[PDB]
């Protein structure tokens, strides 16, 4: 997490060295949360409060002990107002989807309470479509001034 | 004596050598002294303008 507000409030492009002259755009920043505790989202609010990024961000929070359905739907209007803000009012979006492995075993309770055939350690079969789905919604477009970058956040179980 | 005034100014020599060393170190003594609370200004000047800048960023973002 601390790596992740670090890249979040030093990245910047080098207009000078890249020769497309110099703006300095900012980026707008999407952080989409699931599971995190109490003490994640206090780092990461003072962080950003620290830093003066909460008038150029976006947040859909997701505590620990908030339902465990909703997981299911928060990246996606995460990333559908990520899309929105790159493409058409062309911002430079940076995307934060913290910890997908609650999002990973949501859908795994999901998927286990339809009685469906898992893949491997009783994940479901489709999950490598869900994480399709949600991940290859990033990247830049033709002809069009925005972009959506993504780094997701994974706790990898038995390291 | 000959070998008096020699011997003499072979200490008048140790004297002069002694209190050159003594000025050169000390020189180097001050300087040292001088470039630390030197760099030690510049240090902690260019902290606490960088530390008054960010303040008025935050004021002005909140």
């Amino acid at each position: 997490n601390e790596i992740a507000a670090q890249i979040a409030r030093q990245a910047t492009v080098r207009p000078d060295l890249s020769g497309e002259g110099e703006k300095e755009e900012p980026f707008a920043v999407v952080f989409a949360a699931m599971g995190i505790t109490q003490r994640e989202l206090s780092y990461f609010i003072q962080e950003f409060e620290r830093t003066g990024a909460l008038s150029r961000s976006v947040l859909f929070l997701n505590k620990a002990d908030d339902p465990t359905i909703e997981r299911i739907l928060t990246p996606r209007m995460a990333l559908t107002v990520a899309e929105y803000l790159a493409f058409e009012h062309d911002y430079h979006v940076l995307v934060i989807l913290t910890d997908m492995t609650n999002y990973c075993e949501a859908l795994r309770e999901i998927g286990a309470a339809r009685e469906e055939i898992p893949g491997r350690r009783g994940y479901p079969g489709y999950m490598y479509t869900d994480l399709a789905t949600i991940y290859e919604r990033a990247g830049v477009v033709e002809g069009k001034k925005g972009s959506v970058t993504q780094i997701p956040i994974l706790s990898m179980p038995d390291d | 004596s000959k070998l008096e005034a020699i011997l003499s100014q072979e200490v008048e020599a140790e004297i002069q050598a002694l209190l050159q060393e003594a000025e050169a170190k000390a020189e180097a003594v001050k300087r040292e002294a001088e470039e630390k609370a030197k760099a030690l200004l510049q240090a902690r000047e260019r902290a606490l303008e960088a530390q008054y800048r960010a303040a008025l960023r935050r004021a002005e973002s909140a």
